[PDB]
DNA sequence: TGATATGATTTCA
DNA sequence: TGAAATCATATGTGTGAT
RNA sequence: AUCACACGUUGUAGCUCCCUUUUUCGAGAAAAACGUUGUUACAAUAAGAGAAAUUUCUCGCAAAGCUCUGUCCCUUGAAAUUUCAAGGGACAUCUUU
């Protein structure tokens, strides 16, 4: 029937158990039904230990900031050609730039040093830019291009900064006053493409910076509330402000005037309130701020116009004669309002004093599975993670066997919340208040060491199952058998397979950041500079230059043995090739068959991330055809398979002639027949140069291949290689079979 | 409607939002996206003055470009929106 | 500070 | 003489406000 | 979460150091191509999509999910082993975005 059981779960950083319990009346454990563990990513960044999310975030703002700084370029395009200016600059920008200040400067020139304003603008990095300034205060030095002309390219001899050394750095404030000072000589010198109008266009420009908005974007919009059917009120209102205070005898009403945010001497800032306070004590205008501050109407209103409108004349037609001329003037220019509050401003007016005296909006105006863990409020990623994960078992187990008795949780902030969720959400079949039963697994881990299965936990992911079986005390044959063995029926309901997450996700990184030349591709190499802080014995005899020039060549064999190879010490004091110039980087060869054309054609990377691969056979053969994120990208279907001794120029193409088995996704479960050996496991990656695929065995046994990987293991010879798949529960392991080659977009 | 500085917060509520979220893929994401982009140039068009590296004649012209070009992206978002079968 | 793509180099049928 | 394992080897970074 | 700055890398171009090749003048150099040190500028800095209309906006390395669309499984039933009805899942190329 409607078994009753305790589920338990064990949560972790890249694994959740779980392990079904069987009980009865009394609530004393028995023997198990069957166990499991849903292996998944580490939620982190495994190289930096930062979050997942997070290099998202420095990619979409590296992409905003060359958008933003792209766009700017165009509208100074689009300045230029307006004036008739722009009409192959001319590259010497800093020496035109000194030019500048004495003598005219023609119209390409002029145009050069125009827009290497506008993409460099400015402003370690500090210590920089104040020495700059510092410098900047001398009669020598008129100009930051100046200060580049006449003192950087003497001592250093490059005006740029190169590998940090941000000594070069200048402000936003001192090229405007290039700007400004050039376009004053231009004009003295007689430029007639120096006019005034263009100079405010480009001094805006230079100096326009898209505000912080941060936030939600959902918040900025004007509700409703449904309650007044009117419009929403705004978060920055007196009364909205009292709202999240009250809510947060007499006495303290008036104590957020007191102090301008609270601490711990007298305990929520009452920031709009104090930010006007600021404004207005800013001038001489205390008289009127005295009148202002009884009033919480006028502040209603303020705070309404101020988050609803945002030109000068809207807020001076709505806020006529609510207030002076002085004080409005003084109000609109350092106000700033923004975002609303959950409820209305008649709403607000009806609550406020019941709740200063939701029950105050009252008196005025599933079960069966547990739900979705909420995101918003979690906000560590690899506790949500783990949540995830714990709630997709826990659906799981209660779909195949029924409602649960008892929830206990063994954490392996985190264990208090998922508790209070699962009693607060989820119906379950306890008996009493004790629903979730969160407890430390040391004390049982030790009781439990008693009846003897301790130094157990090894890198396979079958250890991890016991932290979850240890639920019946919060035998050991038995157990032993049902997790560790790979056949309990043979040897004493089912062997414990690991399910780990599928990782079908067909999006990622499309290359490698580093980018490598593509002019010799066709060789199968590329070339690339690398600086000789990091140039060892190796990538000197991948130079491009070994034969052509020998000279250099020679000389870096006897600097590198003559500081034993420590390319940072050999070179940390500037190398003197034959005609005296300096060496920092040279250009050396890689071997580079297989990448991503990238740079609009120009430069070529590797291949960063496999999304799928596509199995198939051809007479007898198996054939695997790599897809990689670049291809979804670009909406291309490969069918040109993973062959030996061969660049991708000729590899065997998949025709009519080649049957189509299956898709091939990271973590997907396979069953590979040869020879030699048949295993069963889980497909982590495909070598484009040898073919294999390097399957892993579905709980990592360190026994099993390297480290727990089948590395290297082919399928061109194979009997039979299928596709397997198995449910979230490691269970109904069954025979895959699609029926159309599905496209990658 | 035809969009303006001052009614612009009276078309940009949630609720058109919400009622834009029935459109295909193709059409909506275009739609919403230019819908969110000219909420967020506009809820802070007087940012401009909170920062003391901006002079009150320069942050003034930076207020009408985050109200115009605001209220132009809401516009196109709206015009589309018509055009399908939202209005 | 680590998975991931993949290339050279052997070992096997 | 191809197919399969094996062992190596590189992999974008630092600074300052909101 | 958000906005900028400084690099770095790739392509191009200028100057610049050393240089392989083809010749010419006649050891040494003028010319041509390629490699390439340093330096500057420009273009790009994911691969790319969606909707309008020389250009604009949004999305584009992450997480969650079933409101919509899909590839399969699990149950159930109607019609000539097949097409379909309904419900429940695993995922996503689908939604938050």
């Amino acid at each position: 029937k409607n078994l009753n059981y305790i589920l338990g779960l064990a949560l972790g950083i890249a694994s959740v158990g779980w392990a079904v319990v069987e009980i009865d009346e009394k609530e004393n454990p028995l023997r198990l039904i069957d166990v499991g563990v849903r292996t998944f990513e580490r939620a982190e960044v495994p190289k930096t230990g930062e979050s997942l999310a997070l290099s998202r975030r420095l990619a979409r703002s590296a992409r905003r900031l060359t958008q933003r700084r792209v766009a700017r370029l165009k509208k100074a395009k689009r300045l230029l050609k307006s004036e008739n200016i722009l009409l192959r600059l001319p590259h010497q920008v800093w020496q035109l730039r000194v030019e500048g200040l004495d003598h005219k400067l023609e119209r390409q020139e002029w145009a050069a040093v125009l827009l290497h304003l506008i993409k460099h603008r400015g402003y370690a990095l500090l210590s920089g830019v104040d020495n700059n300034h510092k410098l900047l205060q001398q009669a020598t030095y008129r100009s930051p291009a100046e200060l580049a002309v006449k003192k950087f390219e003497v001592e250093e001899g490059h005006i740029r900064n190169q590998q940090g050394a941000y000594t070069h750095t200048f402000s936003r404030l001192d090229l405007l006053a290039e700007m400004e000072l050039l376009f004053s000589r231009q004009q003295h010198f007689g430029n007639p493409f120096a006019s005034e109008k263009l100079l405010e266009n480009l001094t805006a420009l230079l100096m326009w910076q898209k505000p912080a908005l941060s936030g939600e974007a959902i918040l900025k919009m004007l509700g409703k509330c449904t309650f007044e059917d009117e419009y929403k009120a705004a978060k920055n209102t007196y009364s909205a402000e009292r709202f999240v205070w009250i809510t947060k005898r007499l006495a303290l009403m008036e104590q957020p005037y007191d102090k301008n945010r609270l601490f711990y001497s007298q305990v929520m800032e009452m920031k709009a309130y104090h930010q006007i306070r600021k404004v207005l004590e800013g001038n001489n205008l205390k008289a009127e701020w005295a009148e202002l501050k009884a009033n919480p109407t006028l502040l209603d209103e303020i705070g309404t116009a101020f988050s609803l409108y945002k030109t000068d004349e809207d807020i001076s037609a709505y806020l006529a004669g609510k207030l002076s001329q002085p004080v409005l003037n003084a109000l609109l220019e350092n106000l700033s309002f923004d975002k609303f509050i959950q409820l209305s401003l008649k709403a607000l007016y009806k609550l406020l004093p019941l709740m200063q005296q939701d029950e105050a909006c009252r008196e005025i105006y599933n079960h069966h599975f547990l739900p979705q863990i909420p995101a918003d409020e979690i906000r560590n990623p690899v506790v949500l993670r783990t949540l995830t994960q714990a709630r997709k078992v826990i659906n799981g187990v209660v779909r195949l066997y029924g409602s649960p008795a008892r929830i206990h949780i063994e954490t392996g902030y985190v264990a208090r919340f998922l508790c209070n969720f699962i009693a607060d959400n989820m119906h379950l079949t306890g008996e009493g208040k004790r629903k979730v039963f969160a407890s430390n697994g040391q004390i049982t881990a030790l009781l439990r060491s008693r009846w003897g299965l301790a130094k157990s936990r090894e890198d396979n992911d079958r250890h991890h199952a016991l932290d979850a079986v240890v639920v019946a005390c919060s035998f050991k044959q038995e157990v032993e058998i049902r997790i560790f063995s790979d056949n309990p029926k043979l040897e004493l309901v089912q062997p414990l397979f690991v399910s780990r997450m599928p990782t079908r996700k067909m999006t990622g990184q499309g290359h490698m950041e580093t980018v490598k030349s593509a002019k010799r591709l066709n060789e199968g190499i590329s070339v690339i500079k690398m600086p000789l802080t990091k140039l060892k014995l190796k990538d000197l005899e991948l130079m491009v230059n070994r034969e052509r020039e020998k000279d250099l060549y020679d000389t870096l064999k006897a600097r590198l043995e003559a500081f034993n190879d420590d390319p940072a010490k050999a070179f940390a004091e500037p190398f003197i090739k034959k005609g005296g110039a300096i060496v920092k980087s040279v250009r050396v060869e890689q071997i580079q068959k297989s990448g991503v054309l990238v740079r609009e054609g120009n430069g070529v990377a590797d291949n960063a991330s496999m999304v799928r691969v596509d199995v198939f056979t051809k007479g007898g053969k198996y054939f695997l055809v790599p897809i990689y994120t670049w291809q979804v990208a670009k909406g291309i279907l490969p069918n040109k398979a993973a062959t030996q001794y061969k660049d991708e120029e000729d590899w065997e193409v998949m025709d009519n002639s080649a049957t189509f088995k299956f898709s091939l996704h990271p973590n997907d479960l396979v069953k590979l027949v040869t020879k030699k050996k048949t295993i069963l496991g889980y497909f982590n990656g495909l070598n484009r140069a040898t073919g294999n695929i390097d399957i892993k065995e579905h709980d990592l046994d360190k026994s099993k291949g390297k480290q727990g990987i089948f590395e290297g293991v082919g399928i061109k010879l194979a009997l039979s290689f299928e596709k397997y798949q198995v449910d979230e529960l490691g269970k109904n392991i069954r025979l895959c079979k699609p029926s159309k080659r599905q496209p990658v977009r | 409607m035809k969009i303006t500085s001052s009614n612009f917060a009276t078309i940009a509520t949630s609720e058109n939002f919400a009622k834009l979220s029935v459109l295909p893929k193709n059409h909506r994401e275009p739609i919403k996206g230019l819908f969110k982009s000219a909420v967020e140039q506009f809820s802070s068009a007087r940012d401009f003055f909170k920062n003391e590296n901006y002079s009150k004649e320069l942050a003034e012209k930076f207020n009408k470009e985050a109200v115009n070009e605001a209220v132009e992206k809401l516009q196109k978002a709206i015009d589309l929106a018509e055009k399908q079968g939202i209005q």
